[PDB]
RNA sequence: AUUUAAAUAAUAUUUUAAAAUUUAUUGAAAAAUAAAUAUAGUAAGAUUAUUUUAGUAAAUAUUUAUUUUUCUUUGUA
């Protein structure tokens, strides 16, 4: 119906600032026909790194190599 | 290129139900689908035979084709009995079956 | 109009340069088999058209001399369906006469330029399944093509051989001695 | 009691006695034997109507917020517009190579039509449009 | 529908006269006590 | 909903639970007789316990664990040995057993003892379980072959498959199995119940037993060096397995989904003729005798050995237009003359 | 109206290409006969009514 | 089976041999006589008839009747009415209930 | 629906399993059943059947 | 009733009489008993070999792929087939070779049959499709009529007014409740459908009925069949020689004429097929297993004085080959010039079937 | 439609084959 | 369980609890007691350190459950959760499917090393 | 015009009922007779065959589909 709690997970009803209802919020939870799949971003896509690993084994001496190893990509 | 209808082949006129088809063929309104079926209770007449459809090959004078039970008719002779032996009608003496030794007897029906 | 091997009056208006192609060597099976029910066919025309009566029956013996046809429709039947027939049959005649004129030219060129052997086993058609079309003996061992897979003799093992003995007492019919397997009834 | 599958036809035809054996593609179930009721499964025959209101008004027997575009309509056939049957240059050159039609010969509908490369059902005025499909020589 | 007639007409010798001689009236009794038989022996006996 | 199956549950009934016979060979068959073929070129005992103590004893041997095994083997066949007569299947299964746990142990002699004491007890049995003759020589071979002589171990394999080719029926383990996908009238659910398979390696333990014969044979022969023994032995092996394979055929029934015909099982489980006793037994190679002192139908030469009955008049060929008028039965007036000339003598 | 009377004789035989309905799946003796004659009575009557109305 | 004597005697199959319905003819093939062995002391009785009764019929050693129709039953099934046969003593029954468990 | 194979239809079907492990099959006489499979499937088996020599 | 109905089970007792009949009834005796008709397979038609006779060198056998000679042996004339033989795709792959018998019953000259023929393998599908066609083809469509609401002949008023009558509602009775009614939707033949058979399905289903008597041993080839007279007697003493059997009860002859090896003939040899009308089992059929394609000229409404069925119009014929005809009558005798016909129309064909790598090598193989 | 019926005994309307829709 | 709401009906599923009067073994880390928490309304519980399970069962000392967990089949009856009934109607297909393969693969196996007797055998009888 | 399938056949569609309408005859200073298949989920009433085998736009029903990861659990399309 149009209750609070349409569509929530049991923890989740305390948030009250966010109802779930709404037709296409359940077409998206069971997941129908527009939106058969659904979040169209997730997780396991990064647009930033396109999940290859930035390091620098281009070194000009072979010697040195892994010289650059760790360089943080953030605060961590 | 429809494989024929199978509940055509004739096999089969049941009595006008709620399902049906357009090209299943029912029987006529107001004639029973078993034809001694006369009551619900109604049994099956023993050694008379209908033929139905198509021509009989042997016709025993004792059955029924395109007929009604006449008995005068059917069964000329009472004391005597019709049956199909080597591709001809034969007719051998009625025999009624009698309980003597144990065993069961045949003795002359007429008499 | 086509229907020759080569080319349409609005091919020669167009002025198109057909003339100098390259040949090859074309067997011409699918207008053989063509050509053989195109002839078949005539035939039957003929037959119809020339059906006369014969009647068995004693009321139907009075029309016993004429033909099927009336002849306002025998006729017509020569003009439509019939002489159109052989058009038909002779146009495929053609174009397989003209294809024996080419083929002995491809023959011909390649017997000079390889020589009889070689050109010969050139223009052979065999592929290494024919046996299997053609006399199936020969193909047995490479594959099973049989509808009864149990019967051919790399799968045989499978049919079982009973042990059977004629009984004349039983009027000399055949009857196999095996004895029957228990089988399980119950639970 | 067993009555012959088609397995055991095939495998012994020798069992296949009479015209009761002669069964049809067992995927053939029966004649239809009940009622499918909106809503309700298929019910059964003389079982409960409770269910067959839908169903009973089924039995006896918006495109106006969409524009015109057109006054023709947008595929519409007009006499003598120009709508070609496709034939696929890879059909034909199939044709050639399985040795339906001849390589020497001047190839025209006609010959198409004869070596039945196309059926009649396809053929319609005007006739037949090349087109090369996957075909890069 | 099926109310099981065939079955239970044999049994209608076990009623008394009204019942017993009508088959219809026969069945209804018939099928009311044989349900209700049913419904007490699972329920309640 | 879906059942977690948490309490108790009564399993199913099903087809495949049938209380299947086992297979014996012939009466007037001996053992002792083909193995000369082969030379050639009740009192009380708490069974209960005794039965519980010898499931333990071979859960110590397939476990890997022997002596145990013989222990417990050891006290279970002095109380089989007291609790059944002479040469009792019990009694010769128990001992094989015995046998092959001392062979494992390292006493050969003593595992060859019993074996010869089994074959010589099976030999003078009424008709012995087709599945321990089998059971008892594969033992015999791999106690044989761990004595040193391959050549008789081998002899022993190959004449397990020699037995179970001439006496034991393949077709029968599936008889049942066979028709069970035909059960299955759901499609896109429970669709398992169409595909039902049963593994000949269980549901008839003779056709595993000859085939792990054959195996532990061909390898026998691979490590003597002879071609044409392991090439014979492989060739035997398949043979086997596809005997076994072709008797589980069958063409599917209806694929898709079916509503509720379910008095149609009555169809699918049945006894239908196995494919091995359907060209065994086909109808122009055992024919059915069929007499004629009850029926009322003979062939032409014959006719006078239909059952008889009291005074027959023959009247004629029942020929049903004869009900007809008189221009009617003016045709057919000379049928039945012509008749009794096409039947005479 | 349009019968197809193009095929009308067409056939190999006289039996076909006519529209039979009536019939059985045994034909007797003389039912077999009747049939004989049926089919070259309808071809008959059918070319001599022919010839005597063009006639 | 009391005390050592089947209550049944005669066994009572009619069956045709030549016509139609095999199920009879392939019981008498394949299960009958695994029966007869098992089970020596029961006379069984074959009636050969144009129209047999699909019926299987036992008789007691009281004089009791009993009778299983096999009307298109398979073979399974008759030899398991079969054996239902010479099980009974057909003398009784008796409900299954607390009243008459101790006989 | 694959129909044109003649022999040993179930020694086809053996090796179909494995081709395709996860999807349904069924043999009939005349022809063999492969249930969820599309033109993915037909390009498949043609390259199963090319390969093998027919 | 139904195997699971209560009603099953029903005559506990009185089913049988208990006393032997004591002429035919006996005691079993053991398992070394032969019982008449006891057989360990579900035989509907349980015929051995004395009842229903075969004729074929060999009585069918799971050992051998069919009964008949497999190569021409040395003591008898060989004549090949007609037209040369390819082996397309249901074909039975082995050399199919039947020996020819004279009038005399003797056998003369042995013949090759053509494995497309009479070597395609039965598969009980297509058998059905030919069967079904037949039976439904078979029925008389004339007789399927049936009085309708508007052919019943009563006034059209309202009967009696409703309003205050404990009466039905009730006008113009003529419906279908009423004993003298009759209904809304009745049967009448041109709305009995008339099955279509396809030409390429009446081939092959008709080329695995002959075939499936092939594999039976059923199957016999002859010179010619011919009598001496028009007359009946003529061939009913032709059919006692050769111990064919016409009686209606015994296992009939289906005759495929043809005339003889020299001379084929579509037609009826007119002397046999005069005395070939006899009270029994037996039929003559035409000398072809194809049927000319059938046609639809209302193939939706259009023509309303219409009787007919709705179908096709052009029904095959009746005595032609068929799957029922087939099955009723037993032996099948074949004239070599039906042979020789068979063959050549059924050519082209199989050829026309086969995949187009093999059909290039037909005009370089001959 | 019964034999003795007075109904069909007097011929009223025969109904047609029933022409199709486009 | 049908007196309660819907999400005490789906914690006690988690612990796989259909009706009254069944009974479960669950682990004690901490989701279970999120679950416990919930139920215990009607659920009751009782607790066994795994000593105390280890003597209950006898399960000699010096063996631990991590290897008795290792033993056991996974073929272990209504082997997981899966999603809907059509996955598991098709999970216990495949493992039919799994047995077939099994005797077929058995079967080309030995065809196989036949297969190669044939060929070494013909390579040096030849030569 | 870069670019994959295909079993080419249609003919059918509950059942009983108004007050009505319409056409054509007869009669009297609208009535009767004769012809039609008008319409009736808020007028209505009937609709023929037990022993069963998956749940409750959105819902329900019919056929059919996806083995998407964690301690367990889950009908999603």
């Amino acid at each position: 119906a149009r209750s609070p709690l349409a569509n929530k997970s049991p923890d989740e009803y305390g948030n009250t600032w966010d109802p779930r209802t709404g037709v296409e919020w359940y077409h998206r939870l069971r997941r129908r026909g527009a939106y058969r799949h659904w979040p169209w971003a997730r997780w396991n896509d990064d647009p930033v790194r396109q999940h290859q690993e930035l390091s620098c084994r281009r070194t000009f001496s072979a010697a040195v190599t892994g010289a650059n190893e760790g360089v943080p990509l953030w605060n961590y | 290129p429809r494989p024929a209808p199978r509940f055509a082949m004739g096999h089969m006129l049941p009595h006008r139900s709620n399902v049906g088809s357009q090209f299943l063929h029912t029987q006529r309104h107001g004639s029973r689908s078993t034809w001694y079926k006369k009551h619900y209770f109604s049994l099956r007449p023993f050694a008379i035979q209908r033929h139905h459809g198509t021509t009989p090959r042997i016709l025993l004078d004792r059955s029924l084709w395109k007929s009604l039970w006449i008995t005068k008719l059917q069964l000329p002779d009472i004391n005597r009995w019709e049956r199909v032996v080597n591709s001809r009608r034969v007719t051998e003496d009625r025999y009624a079956f009698v309980e003597e030794e144990g065993v069961m007897h045949k003795v002359n029906w007429g008499l | 109009s086509g229907a020759f091997g080569c080319g349409s009056y609005r091919s020669v208006v167009a002025g198109t340069q057909n003339v100098p192609r390259r040949m090859t060597f074309y067997p011409s099976a699918y207008e053989l088999i063509q050509l053989h029910k195109a002839h078949r066919e005539v035939i039957r025309h003929f037959y119809v058209r020339d059906k006369i009566f014969d009647n068995k029956f004693p009321g139907n013996a009075l029309a016993n001399g004429l033909f099927k046809f009336v002849p306002n429709r025998r006729e017509n039947y020569h003009m439509r369906e019939l002489m159109e027939s052989i058009r038909r049959r002779s146009i495929w005649m053609h174009r397989i006469k003209q294809q024996r004129e080419i083929n002995a030219k491809v023959v011909e060129n390649m017997e000079v330029k390889y020589g009889k052997k070689a050109a010969a086993s050139m223009l052979c058609f065999t592929t290494p399944d024919s046996n299997a079309y053609f006399a199936p003996h020969r193909y047995q061992d490479v594959a099973n093509s049989w509808p009864n897979y149990w019967q051919h003799p790399s799968v045989n093992h499978v049919v079982p051989k009973p042990r059977w003995r004629r009984h004349r007492e039983l009027g000399g019919i055949t009857r196999v001695e095996d004895p029957f397997a228990v089988q399980a009834s119950d639970y | 009691q067993h009555k012959w599958n088609h397995w055991d036809q095939y495998l012994n035809p020798q069992i296949t006695q009479s015209i009761k054996d002669l069964t049809p593609t067992p995927e053939y179930v029966g004649m239809r034997c009940g009622h499918n009721m909106i809503k309700m499964g298929w019910m059964k025959i003389g079982g409960s109507w409770k269910y067959s209101r839908g169903y009973n008004d089924r039995r006896r027997v918006r495109f106006m917020l969409a524009p015109r575009v057109s006054a023709g309509g947008p595929r519409n056939r007009y006499e003598g517009k120009l709508v070609f049957s496709p034939l696929r240059l890879s059909k034909l050159l199939w044709a050639i190579d399985t040795g339906r039609i001849n390589p020497n010969e001047v190839i025209t509908l006609y010959h198409l039509r004869q070596a039945n490369v196309v059926g009649e059902r396809e053929i319609v005025w005007p006739g037949f449009v090349l087109i090369s499909n996957g075909v890069r020589r | 529908h099926y109310r099981a007639k065939l079955e239970l007409d044999r049994i209608r010798s076990m009623l008394r006269g009204r019942a017993r001689l009508e088959r219809k009236v026969g069945l209804k009794r018939l099928f009311f006590l044989m349900r209700t038989q049913t419904r007490y022996r699972v329920e309640q006996q | 909903v879906t059942r977690l199956y948490t309490s108790y549950y009564t399993g199913v009934l099903y087809p495949n639970q049938l209380v299947q016979p086992k297979q014996r060979l012939p009466a007037d068959v001996s053992v002792s007789a083909i193995l000369q073929k082969r030379s050639e070129p009740r009192p009380y005992v708490p069974l209960g316990e005794v039965a519980k103590l010898e499931l333990q004893g071979d859960y110590y041997m397939e476990g890997g664990m022997f002596q145990e095994a013989l222990e417990h083997y050891g006290v279970v066949a002095k109380a089989y040995n007291y609790a059944y007569p002479e040469n009792h299947a019990q009694r010769i299964g128990i001992r094989i057993k015995l046998s092959a746990a001392f062979r494992q142990t390292g006493r050969l002699e003593s595992s060859l003892a019993n074996i010869e004491e089994v074959l010589r007890m099976l030999d003078a049995s009424t008709r012995p379980s087709l599945e321990l003759i089998c059971e008892a020589l594969l033992e015999l071979g791999i106690t044989r072959e761990a004595l040193g002589m391959k050549r008789e171990a081998t002899e022993a394999y190959e004449e397990a498959l020699e037995v179970v080719n001439s006496f034991h029926n393949w077709g029968e383990s599936h008889r049942m199995l066979r028709l069970l996908p035909r059960l299955g009238r759901r499609f896109n659910y429970n669709f398992e119940e169409k595909f039902v398979y049963f593994s000949p390696f269980d549901y008839d333990r003779t056709f595993a037993l000859v085939d792990q014969c054959l195996e532990r044979a061909e390898t026998i022969f691979n490590e003597i060096g002879d071609v044409e023994g392991a090439i014979r032995v492989l060739q035997q092996r398949k043979e086997m397995i596809d005997k076994k394979f072709f008797n589980m055929r069958d063409f599917a029934g209806r694929i898709h989904t079916m509503r509720g015909h379910w008095k149609r099982r009555a169809q699918h489980l049945t006894n239908a003729p196995t494919p091995d006793e359907l060209l065994r037994y086909s109808p122009t190679i055992h024919q059915v005798h069929r007499d004629f002192k009850y029926e009322l139908t003979a062939p032409i030469g014959r006719e006078k050995e239909v059952m008889p009955g009291v005074n027959r008049l023959v009247l004629d060929m029942g020929n049903p237009y004869r009900r007809r008028g008189r221009l009617s039965n003016k045709m057919l007036k000379d049928a039945d003359h012509k008749f009794a000339n096409y039947v005479r003598q | 109206g349009f019968t197809m009377k193009y095929k009308k004789g067409t056939g190999l035989w006289d039996e076909d290409h006519v529209n039979d309905y009536k019939t059985n799946r045994y034909l007797s003796a003389r039912a077999t006969m009747r049939w004989y004659q049926e089919m070259e009575r309808h071809q008959t009557r059918n070319s001599l009514n022919a010839r005597r109305a063009t006639q | 089976s009391r005390n050592g004597e089947l209550c049944l005697k005669k066994v009572i199959i009619s069956y045709c041999p030549s016509n139609g319905a095999p199920n009879t003819r392939q019981f008498l093939a394949t299960h009958l006589p695994h029966f007869h062995a098992k089970y020596p002391s029961v006379s069984i009785d074959l009636r050969p008839r144009l129209w047999p009764e699909m019926a299987i019929t036992g008789v007691y050693r009281d004089g009791s009747e009993r009778s299983y129709n096999t009307k298109n039953l398979s073979p399974m099934g008759i030899f398991l009415r079969l054996n239902n046969l010479v099980s009974t003593a057909n003398d009784y029954d008796q409900p299954f209930c607390a009243s008459h468990l101790h006989f | 629906r694959i129909q044109q194979v003649e022999g040993d239809m179930f020694r086809f079907e053996e090796e179909l399993l494995k081709i395709f492990p996860t999807k349904k099959i069924f043999v009939r006489s005349h022809s063999i059943y492969v249930y969820n499979v599309a033109l993915d499937g037909r390009m498949v088996l043609h390259h199963w059947l090319l390969g093998l020599g027919f | 009733s139904s195997i699971f109905s209560p009603r099953y089970d029903w005559r506990t007792s009185g089913v049988h009489d208990i006393a032997p009949r004591d002429e035919g009834d006996f005691l079993y005796q053991g398992p070394q008993h032969v019982l008449p008709g006891a057989h360990p397979l579900p035989l509907h038609h349980p015929h051995n070999t004395i009842t229903r006779p075969v004729i074929s060198p060999y009585i069918p056998s799971p050992q051998r792929s069919h009964p008949y000679f497999t190569a021409p042996l040395p003591e008898l004339p060989h004549f090949s087939t007609t037209k040369p033989i390819v082996y397309t795709y249901g074909t039975m792959k082995e050399r199919i070779i039947a020996p020819v018998f004279n009038l005399k019953n003797e056998v003369i000259y042995t013949r090759e049959l053509d494995p497309f023929i009479f070597g395609m393998y039965p598969e009980v599908e297509e058998l059905s499709k030919n069967l079904t066609y037949w039976m439904v083809r078979c029925q008389n469509f004339a007789s399927k009529w049936d009085y309708e609401t508007r052919e019943i002949w009563r006034k059209a008023k309202k009967n009696w007014p409703n309003t205050g009558m404990g009466m039905p509602r009730v006008g113009n009775r003529k419906n279908h409740l009423y004993t003298w009614g009759g209904r809304t939707k009745p049967s009448k033949p041109w709305n009995m459908l008339m099955p279509t058979m396809d030409v390429k399905t009446w081939s092959k289903s008709n080329r695995m009925m002959l075939t499936l008597k092939m594999l039976q041993g059923r199957l016999q080839v002859v010179d010619r069949l011919t009598l001496e007279e028009p007359t009946q007697e003529c061939y009913l003493e032709l059919c006692r020689n050769m111990s064919w059997d016409v009686r209606h009860t015994g296992g009939g002859v289906l005759f495929m004429d043809g005339g003889s090896r020299i001379t084929p003939s579509s037609e009826f040899d007119r002397a046999f097929f005069f005395g070939s009308f006899f009270n029994g089992r037996n039929k003559i059929v035409r000398p072809t297993v194809l049927c000319d394609e059938q046609y639809d000229y209302n193939k939706t409404a259009a023509k309303q004085r219409m009787k007919g069925p709705k179908g096709a119009k052009n029904p095959i014929p009746i005595n032609r080959f068929n799957a029922y005809d087939a099955m009723k009558h037993d032996r099948l005798v074949i004239t070599e010039g039906a042979l020789m016909q068979l063959e050549d129309e059924l050519y082209e064909h199989k050829l026309q079937i086969l995949p187009p790598h093999i059909r290039n090598q037909l005009p370089e193989y001959g | 439609p019964k034999m003795g019926c007075e109904e069909i005994t007097r011929k009223a309307r025969r109904v047609q084959l029933q022409p199709t829709e486009y | 369980p049908f007196k309660h709401s819907w999400e005490v009906n789906r914690m006690l599923r988690e612990l796989r609890l259909e009706f009254k009067g069944q009974t479960t073994i669950v682990p004690d880390i901490p989701q279970v007691r999120k679950r416990i928490w919930r139920v215990r309304h009607i659920v009751k519980v009782d607790v066994l350190d795994l000593d105390e399970a280890k003597a209950l069962i006898g399960v000699p000392e010096h063996i631990s459950f991590t290897d008795l967990a290792s033993q056991l089949p996974p073929s272990f009856g209504r082997v997981k959760a899966v999603p809907s009934p059509v996955i598991r109607s098709k999970m216990n297909f495949m493992k039919l499917r799994r047995m077939r393969l099994r005797d077929v693969l058995h079967r080309d196996a030995l065809e196989l090393r036949l297969l190669e007797l044939k060929r070494s055998a013909m390579k040096n009888a030849e030569q």
